[PDB]
RNA sequence: ACGAUUAGC
RNA sequence: AUCGU
């Protein structure tokens, strides 16, 4: 059914709607935290062995 | 209002109806062109009015560009499988040539080329105005493709 | 209480293998087993859902890790 | 145990126990046809209620004072009753009414209004014009129900006579307290009992045709009439919808608190957002799970092409980020002392944290457990406080940027700094498109549209004679045929030959009054406006009709749940995209002449 | 710095796209269309059928295979690019086989 | 301003107001909500604006796509971004902002930023409604003047009214249908002699009912349609059990039925007083003040005032009269009563009585009607009654849900309410406003006051299937109206065209019942309900290719069935028609040709 | 093979209503 | 349902019924294509979230092998001889590729 | 008891019904 | 009945009808060859000792 | 001389 | 809203 039927607005921009879609997400920059919980996890499984 | 007032030409309210009440079809079909046509071309006698203002708008194309309008153009894009959609052709094909639209003839031939890509496909100048715009915006002198 | 009445009508309504089978395991009216008989059906047809097979309401305790 | 003796065959056959014929249906309507009031009131002495089912009765909703230090004489010889707490005490007084009654003939220990003190009102005395407007406007209270109150116990006694039903689907029996739970039954039980004392009568009043009777003792007041017929809601609603006692018996507590008060509707009108704002407003602090539809609804909008895709769990992060409602809604239970039925809910709601059934249950029973009465106030004065206040527009159009009159009306250029020119913009481009727009010229278009408001109901019809005779131009009338006469039909028919330069002078006429109540909610006035004041505001709704058709998003929904949009509710209450309720308050007096009818006039 | 995706991409070169057919995933619907149409048109298979029923048959695959769906170019040429917009800001990253 | 409640409180006042009860108000209102609206969020919002996030926010939402205006109220949408939902405290600064740009010109904004959804009384949160209780009274009914109460078969009707919306509501079904039964039976009798209502009149009302026969208890919901459909989906339902217990004491008769068999099914229902019941629930409820002796030519000036008024425009009229030229020319009287223009004075004349008190006679001849329906004996049903019940169906597999059975689409429904709760997992609920689902399918948009356009279309209708020229439909069209190319065009539309279900099922008086209308029935009266028998083709199933429209017909006889049994929906398929379908539509159609 | 069942019916100790034969009841 | 926010593209199975109601067939018939592909291109449960996440697996293949459930195939092998069996294979010819 | 399908008749006699 | 305690074919007589119903035939005509069969074949359940 | 007067949808 | 008083 999803391959058979849709449609974009009858009136859009790719550019301009994507720049409206994205702004949101890249504000909140949870990508920062992970790296540093990777960072402890190697050294606590160096320190381990 | 003064054509009206002078012009012998008048309504004849029934030659649309009595031209298609002797169709001979079939009662077991779901899909019936007659009954899709008279339903499609109703007249209500302000297409009098409409086609003085169309004939009159002939002394005035310095000024005035009395195009067609945009929702007589099927919705999205029509479908020659589709009867109602091929009637909204003919009716397209009439009207038209009646505008003082420079544009018309290349908007004539896109009514009839929208509506049946994939099925038949003819080559395009660019990707942007491809074959399958809307009809209606092929306003500029310049936009008439090369095929 | 209503959490636990309506957790035990859920239950009583929804609840009712991999093994070989073995051989030791037109005037129709309207009646309280034929009612039951459509409504295990349905019941059976809703939980062989592939996506409802799988969801879940509440992450377990690794999956919020 | 009469109620079996006497109906053993009709509970067996509706409860599924045996089969359910004619003839004991029809000896169970006899027997329902004669069954005195006072026989009613024994078979609910009858009942062995328990515990939980006992809630204290203030001593003070018997002992209440008079009606006179209530209402004064105001200048142009006018009753109206003076206000204790704001501008919105105009509602009924909870003051006794013992010594307005005179026995009724035929059975001594029931009586009516005075025909003295009736005489002495007509005559001009204004003490008895204050004493029969209370006993009329008491009267007005007391006849807001459909029949007599004892029907309705009756058959809810006799419904649940027989006890718990078995469930073909969930196989077994629905768990439901008995009505020894029954918490406003027992209230109205011992309100009654109370207000019966030696008396061998034990109806409090009795409801006929038109008037009821009120049988007199020093502990009748007029909030009794009120109060039992929310008792009985409350405890039909108990029975049929499995409510717990909990909230129940919270809402029989603001019931009893209202009617201690100086005024039950008053009362009931200040405090009828407490469940809804505790409650409703208050769950969902913080999330663990739950199901919420995935409604997505499609680029044609005004078409309402809603589309279901399932259903998503609800994440943590969707908690409630509303500001909270906690300061206001601890003042309000501070400032009417329900300081303690407030509280019980905040704790209560916090208990909810999954969005399952039962928290959906629970707030169904909140916001059923308000009451819901129609509010009854003098037409003199629901007259007086609606239809006095006037907009305040704090930055109105310049002077300066109008011009020269055309006959009465004066354009507005668009060179304004106000902000009445988008307004007087999209006005006109409807009234244009509008124009030339060509159905609006066919004949049977309007025929139609001149036929609307047409119709077999009042339009004042006297001030339009009055009006259209006080230029001497006289109109036929029509007498010994049996039609009403004071009907919008009666006045087209009566101006037919008539053309319109006769007819535009009743334009200017005088508009009769309307009245109708309304459940938890003040009663609106309504002013039907003659048949040419109707036909003369023909453009005016048709360019709104054409705004709300293409220009903007909007439906013009029905009366019912069902011919509704619901499916907008439900996108608009997911918790992705959060919603914002915008009402508009005393909407009929906020456009007047000098902001929005003057820009609207010119653009059309 | 690579993601795989087992269709393939071709970006898009205009910012106002509109319905056409050049595509995979079209080229496979009207494939299996065809092949539809060949296997109804097959003579061991057509006197089966009645008159009407066949014709039936045939304007419901024609127009299956013509319908006006934007999906297969959304799938060639804005998924891969919110794809890999969304890829790197995940709590979990992308962990592909070829 | 001259009220009753206090005397001498007559006098006159002067308001300002706009006048409330006029034609324009609510329209109006309306359209400025949502200009005001939409000028507050183009202009005045940024530019008493500071901060950059709820400048973002404003400049994102326009009215065309989320704000939602009715009246007085209205409702605005804030739609998800990636980030999950929009911050609050934005949204509590665009709230401020709006307060302060209502007062400009007048107006205070009443605004609630709770995380649920109010609109037109109705609260919604999560996705899930929720009735409220309290606003629909069960012993409330409001009153204003001091007129008195309108008699018994009044209260009769509000009853029913209450037992409705305890359906819309969601109560405990079973306590509900029992305590409804008690009111019914409480308020069935009264005295003038005595006059009473046997319990099968309440059950065609619509109310449904526990165990009879000796079936099985609580085998019925109260989504059986009302009216005879009704009784046919019943009655249908429990036939083979109904033949056994009729047999079973007393009630044998040599002839056969075609329907019930060997069962005298006519004495066993004239003493059971269900043919009484039936027909005494089809009499009016109100007194005929109606049609009071009038003296003549004084009505004659009367009706002769409004058709002047009515019909100004010459071309109008002259359109009526063409219309009834070639309606007497070519209608013949194949139907009894084609409206017409000229019969909307009768109709108002009539209107305007109806709204008068009536005297004791006409009170004293409504008891005396209902005396004479109850004591006479009826041989048989109605035809159209008799015409259903040739027609037997059978159920073999449940739908697949249509609805997750987790998710809580509204309160009052759960497990704990086993009825609904099935009914609307297997059905759905309608996602579409029914407003303009039921507005597609009229032909005319509007007509004049006094005609309905049910009746037009049922008219036209009629005269498609009775074979008519096209003439007779242009004919009719022109009395209506409508101009002589309009109408002539549309005649040849109606002529070979096909039309969805509702309308053609319309043609024989059949409407979706109120209760319905809150679940998705078209999914159902399209697919979930097959005329072609589980087995092919049984040659006595034909439809035959003329009187095409029996199809509709067949789908609400097939889908009350399906509704009416409680626990899940089934799908239903076509199993045998007694006289075969030339035969049925026959019977049809010599019903057609009455009325 | 089609057997009704017709007279002779009592109560049903599981849910109290009385049903119409003893087979129906069984 | 990030991709679901995020996309510009929405699922709108109007267009099916509108190209199969303009579909030109005999009423006579005792089957009709246009009805049965109707009837069949429901989906059970009536939830669409099969595709956003059918398309959110191609991030994960080590992991997660996306496969098409049993219920999707005809309950005993099949029979181009009916129609109903016929466009189950298509839906499955068309979808697999996914 | 033993009825017929096609019209619902109940025979008591086992052998009639055929 | 003995061989029937052991064989595992075990009969759903609908077989016979799933597969005639989606036969194509018009509803004009009067013979009707998928009802002829089935009403010849009368699938029952104890038609197999 | 007084009296059973009302919206729009 | 005059015959009800
Ligand atoms: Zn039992
Ligand atoms: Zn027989």
């Amino acid at each position: 059914v999803a391959l058979l039927s849709g449609k974009y607005p009858p009136d859009l921009v790719t550019n301009v709607w994507y720049a409206d879609a994205i702004y949101p997400m890249y504000a909140d920059t949870e990508v920062f935290s992970n790296l540093q919980r990777d960072v402890i996890t190697c050294e606590a499984v160096q320190t381990l062995v | 209002v003064l054509l009206q007032r002078i012009s012998p030409l008048q309504i004849d309210p029934t030659i649309i109806s009595n031209t298609m009440s002797t169709v001979s079809e079939s009662t077991t079909q779901t899909l019936s062109p007659a009954s899709s046509i008279l339903g499609k071309l109703r007249p209500s006698n302000s297409d009098f009015s409409s086609f003085r203002v169309a004939l009159a708008g002939w002394l005035y194309n310095g000024v005035v560009t009395t195009v067609i309008d945009d929702s007589s153009y099927p919705k999205d894009g029509g479908s020659v499988t589709s009867l109602e959609n091929l009637w909204d052709f003919f009716i397209l094909a009439l009207a038209l040539p009646l505008t003082t639209d420079p544009c018309a003839p290349v908007k004539a031939f896109m009514t009839l080329a929208n509506m049946m890509v994939g099925f038949e496909t003819i080559p395009m100048d660019n990707q942007i105005y491809t074959q399958s715009r809307r009809a209606s915006a092929f306003s500029t002198p310049h936009t008439w493709p090369r095929c | 209480p209503m959490s636990t009445r309506i957790a035990e009508a859920t239950s009583a309504i929804v609840s009712k293998v991999g093994l070989p089978p073995t051989a030791s395991s037109g005037n129709m009216t309207l009646t309280s087993s034929e009612i039951q008989r459509h409504i295990t059906e349905f019941i059976s047809s809703w939980q062989n859902h592939p996506i409802v097979q799988v969801s879940a309401d509440v992450e377990n305790r690794k999956t919020a890790q | 145990s009469m109620i079996l003796t006497q109906f053993g065959p009709f509970i067996e056959s509706i409860s599924g126990i045996t089969d359910q014929s004619n003839d004991v249906f029809e000896n169970a309507a006899k027997a329902f046809s004669m069954f005195t009031r006072s026989d009613v009131y024994k078979a609910l002495d009858e009942i062995p209620f328990s515990e939980d089912a006992m809630l204290p009765i203030p001593p003070t909703i018997y002992t209440k004072p008079s009606h006179d230090s209530y209402y004064y004489i105001d200048a142009l010889n006018r009753v109206r009753r003076k206000t204790y707490q704001g501008p919105d005490d105009v509602y009924v007084p909870n003051c006794s009414i013992v010594e307005l009654l005179e026995p009724h003939e035929t059975l001594t220990s029931y009586g009516r209004l005075s025909e003295a003190i009736e005489n002495r009102a007509k005559d001009g005395d204004s003490q008895a014009r204050i004493a029969t407007t209370y006993g009329r406007i008491a009267e007005s209270q007391a006849r807001q129900i459909k029949a007599p109150l004892e029907k309705f116990v009756l058959a809810l006694l006799v419904a649940e006579a027989g006890g718990s039903l078995y469930d073909p689907v969930l196989q077994k029996y629905d768990e439901i307290p008995g009505l020894s739970h029954n918490c406003p039954l027992w209230c109205f039980r011992e309100i009654c009992r109370h207000i019966s004392g030696p008396l061998p009568d034990r109806a409090p009043y009795l409801y006929l045709s038109a008037g009821v009777f009120w049988l007199m003792s020093p502990r009748m007041t007029s909030a009794i009439p009120p109060l039992l017929s929310d008792l009985v809601n409350l405890a039909i609603l108990q029975q049929t919808a499995g409510l717990d006692p909990s909230l129940v018996r919270l809402g029989v507590q603001i019931c009893l608190h209202a009617a201690a008060s100086s005024s039950y509707a008053w009362f009931i009108l200040k405090t009828k957002s407490i469940f809804p704002q505790n409650t409703l407003h208050s769950m969902y602090e913080s999330l663990e799970g739950g199901y919420c539809p995935n409604l997505e609804w499609l680029e044609p909008r005004s078409d309402y092409k809603f589309m279901y895709m399932g259903a998503m769990p609800l994440s943590t992060k969707y908690a409630r980020s509303a500001p909270s409602n906690d300061k206001k809604a601890r003042e309000l239970g501070e400032k009417y002392g329900l300081s303690s039925v407030v509280s019980e809910l905040r704790r209560r709601t916090k208990t909810y944290s999954k969005h399952d059934f039962t928290s959906v249950r629970y707030i169904r029973d909140a916001m059923a457990c308000t009451s819901g009465i129609f509010l009854v106030r003098t037409p003199t004065e629901t007259v007086l406080q609606e239809y006095t206040q006037s907009p305040e527009i704090k930055v109105p159009i310049p002077q300066k940027d109008w011009t020269g009159p055309i006959g009465e009306i004066r354009i507005l250029k668009d060179t304004t700094s106000s902000i009445a020119r988008y307004l007087y913009r999209t006005w006109y481009l409807a009234a244009a498109r509008m124009a030339a727009q060509p159905r609006t010229w066919d004949p049977l278009f309007q025929a139609i549209m001149r036929s609307q408001y047409v119709t077999a109901r009042g339009g004042s019809g006297a001030t339009l004679r009055e009006s259209l005779y006080a230029i001497n131009v006289s109109l036929p009338d029509f007498k010994g045929l049996p039609v009403k006469a004071a009907t919008k039909i009666f006045q087209a028919a009566q101006l037919a030959n008539l053309p319109f330069s006769h007819t535009s002078v009743a334009i200017l006429a005088d508009t009769s009054m309307g009245l109708r109540n309304q459940v938890q909610r003040r009663p609106r006035s309504i002013m039907p406006l003659n048949v040419p004041q109707q036909q003369v505001s023909a453009p005016h709704t048709l360019t709104a009709d054409y705004i709300n058709y293409h220009m903007n998003l909007s439906t013009t929904s029905g009366s019912a749940v069902i011919e509704k949009v619901i499916p907008l509710g439900v996108y608009a209450s997911s918790p992705p995209n959060q919603s914002i309720n915008i009402d508009i308050s005393a909407c009929d007096a906020s456009i007047t002449w000098d902001f929005f009818l003057s820009v609207i006039m010119a653009a059309i | 710095e690579v993601l795989l995706l087992p269709i393939d991409h071709q970006p898009a070169n205009v910012t106002t796209p509109t319905l056409d057919f050049t595509n995979e995933l079209t080229n496979w619907r009207a494939r299996v269309c065809e092949l539809m149409k060949n296997l109804v048109d097959n003579q061991r298979y057509q006197p089966g059928w009645t008159q009407s029923l066949v014709s039936s048959m045939r304007g419901t695959l024609g127009k299956l295979k013509l319908i006006k769906s934007m999906t297969p170019m959304y799938l060639q040429q804005l998924a891969p690019v919110e794809l890999a917009v969304i890829a790197p800001m995940l709590p979990f990253p992308p962990f592909q086989v070829p | 301003v001259n009220d009753s409640f206090s005397p001498g409180n007559d006098f006159t006042h002067m308001t300002t107001t706009f006048p409330s009860g006029s034609t324009a108000t609510s329209t109006e209102h309306t359209a400025n909500n949502s200009t005001m609206m939409e000028t507050f969020l183009t202009v005045w919002g940024p530019e008493h604006t500071d901060d950059p996030d709820v400048l973002r926010l404003m400049k994102s939402l326009t009215i065309q796509r989320n704000y939602v205006c009715q009246g007085d109220d209205g409702l605005m949408i804030i739609d998800g971004n990636t980030a999950g939902k929009v911050n609050s405290e934005t949204i509590q600064k665009m709230l401020e902002l709006i307060s302060k740009y209502g007062e400009e010109f007048g107006w205070k904004y009443d605004i609630a930023y709770d995380g649920t959804a109010e609109y037109l009384k109705l609260y919604f949160i999560f996705g899930c409604r929720i009735p409220n209780l309290s606003r629909h009274p069960i012993v409330g009914k409001e009153r204003a003047n001091s007129s008195a109460e309108e008699p018994w078969p009044a209260i009769l009707d509000q009853i029913m009214g209450i037992f409705f919306n305890g359906v819309h509501d969601g109560l405990q079904w079973q306590r509900w249908i029992r305590y409804s039964w008690a009111l019914c039976c409480a308020f069935s009798r009264q005295r003038t002699g005595y006059l009473q209502y046997p319990m099968w009149s309440f059950v065609y009302w619509g109310l449904p009912l526990v165990k009879v026969f000796g079936s099985d208890p609580w085998i019925f919901s109260w989504y059986m349609p009302t009216g005879d459909l009704g009784m046919y989906s019943w009655i249908s339902l429990i036939r083979p059990l109904m033949t056994r217990w009729m047999v079973a004491n007393g009630y044998v008769t040599d002839k056969c039925s075609p329907v019930f068999g060997n069962a005298d099914y006519r004495k066993c229902f004239n003493e059971l007083k269900l043919y009484q019941g039936y027909y005494m629930a089809q009499l009016p409820r109100n007194p005929k003040k109606s049609g009071r002796a009038a003296p003549r030519e004084v009505r004659e000036q009367f009706t002769q005032a409004l058709s002047d008024y009515l019909m100004q425009n010459p071309e109008l009229k002259s359109r009526v009269l063409r219309g009834r030229s070639e309606w007497e020319k070519y209608g013949a009287g194949i139907i009894h009563n084609p409206p017409s223009l000229f019969d909307v004075p009768h109709k108002w004349y009539q209107g305007a009585q109806e709204a008068a008190t009536a005297t004791r006679e006409e009170l004293a001849e409504m008891d005396e009607t209902l005396m004479r329906a109850r004591k006479h004996s009826y041989s048989s049903f109605s035809k159209l009654l008799e015409a259903y019940l040739l027609v037997k169906w059978r159920m073999c597999e449940a739908r697949e849900p249509s609805v997750d059975l987790r998710l809580p689409l509204c309160a009052g429904i759960d497990p704990l309410n086993s009825d609904p709760f099935l009914k609307m997992v297997s059905v759905g609920p309608m996602l579409q406003s029914t407003r303009k689902y039921f507005a597609q399918t009229l032909f005319m948009a509007k007509t004049v006051s006094g005609l309905d356009v049910n009746a037009i279309d049922s008219a036209l209708l009629r005269l498609r299937t009775l074979g008519a020229d096209k003439k007779a439909l242009t004919a009719q069209l022109l009395m209506v109206g409508l101009q002589e190319s309009e109408a002539d065009a549309l005649a040849g539309k109606i002529m070979l065209q096909d039309v969805n279900t509702v309308q053609l099922a319309r043609v024989v008086n059949l409407a979706v019942p109120d209760t319905w209308m809150s679940l998705d029935f078209d999914t159902m009266f399209k697919h979930h309900v097959k005329l072609l028998p589980k087995d092919g083709r049984h040659l006595n199933t034909d439809i035959p290719p003329r009187m095409g429209w029996l199809r509709a017909i067949l789908r609400f006889l097939g889908a009350g069935m399906a509704m009416t049994a409680t626990g899940v929906a089934v799908d239903i398929y076509l199993e045998d028609i007694h006289g075969g379908g030339r035969s049925l539509g026959q019977r049809f159609m010599t019903w057609m040709r009455q009325e | 093979p089609p057997t009704a069942s017709s007279g002779h019916g009592y109560q049903c100790h599981v849910c109290s209503a009385v049903l119409f034969s003893p087979l129906d009841l069984d």
